[PDB]
């Protein structure tokens, strides 16, 4: 257990940089942005219940 | 009992999610903002009532 | 027997009183319930902390 | 685009401003309030967006 | 009869946090109004058989 | 028991060196600090839950 | 990078201590101690900073 721990470090800093090669920052930078608003829109549903339930 | 327990844990809920901000450091920031902010409406009604 | 009935009734009112108070908290706390579940979305907008993998 | 996105917040802060002169010259006290308190944030907007366009 | 307890008192926290984490607060909010409203429909009738008999 | 030890023992230093010729020093170097970075990512949960009991 | 960070951090002590002074001015005792207790924090880093982009 002490070993194959270190075996399972080593495959995941193999694949966690295999995967950072991928990634492109003129397309993350966007898709950040996307995600962020679709968060923002279910936050206003939220406070559209808010305010119906006030009204 | 079985609603004023689930009332308590959504307000849990908040806290802790509201508070997750305070730990930020945003409080102070906040606290200064609104000591400028705060009274900007009542001057400018006071202003132009005395215009008007 | 007048007499009797009249507390009762008033204490019907008092049910309904009650039961208004309890409807109105829980749509109060549906919103509130809702507006949680993504407020965390505007607090992993500082810099800091990295609870929001989108920011 | 940044400086544009400035110029529009400039100009309707003052459009807000000259709705709450009319709010108070024909309407109430509340209306006033109102139409400050949006003034508030859209000047708050505004700085904030300068602060950045100067950057 | 003293280890018997004990292990009793384990096994009842060991399911009792097994439940308090199916609770969902949406759901039961509406069960508990649903229910009061379920027994106010019953404290009524009392109230009319009460009112019929001074009748 | 005193000759199977050592036969695990030559058989540990092999697989150990086998492993210690894999890993490479860049690509550790990061998945050290984003284990760092994940595990402060929990421990902010707890000072989190802390404050809110404070307030 | 490492001077970059530096500055930045040189830049945020002195801020926090001109709202530490505004705090005086207009607020009270406790805010003014919030204020400087941050900027102890940011000093300290500040130092700490250097430290290594010395070597």
């Amino acid at each position: 257990m002490g070993l194959f721990d270190r075996i399972k470090r080593v495959v995941s800093s193999n694949l966690n940089d295999l995967v950072n090669k991928a990634e492109d920052p003129e397309k993350m930078l966007e898709q950040a942005i996307l995600e962020m608003q679709e968060d923002l829109v279910q936050l206003r549903q939220g406070v559209a219940q808010a305010i119906a339930a006030q009204k | 009992s079985a609603f004023e327990r689930m009332e308590e844990k959504v307000l849990m809920q908040e806290s802790r999610a509201q508070a997750l901000g305070e730990l930020a450091g945003a409080d102070l920031e906040t606290q200064f903002a609104q000591l400028e902010g705060g009274s900007d409406v009542d001057d400018e009604l006071a202003a132009l009532k005395a215009q008007m | 027997q007048s007499t009797q009935v009249e507390t009762l009734k008033r204490n019907l009112i008092q049910l309904e009183s009650k039961i208004s108070e309890a409807k109105t908290k829980k749509e109060m706390l549906k919103a509130r319930i809702t507006t949680a579940k993504a407020q965390e979305q505007l607090q992993g907008m500082v810099r800091g902390m990295n609870t929001s993998s989108a920011m | 685009r940044s400086e544009k996105q400035y110029n529009d917040a400039q100009n309707e802060i003052n459009k807000w401003q000259r709705n709450a002169q009319l709010a108070l010259q024909k309407g109430d006290e509340n209306l006033a309030r109102q139409a400050l308190e949006r003034k508030k944030t859209y000047t708050d907007t505004s700085a904030a967006l300068k602060a950045s366009l100067d950057t």
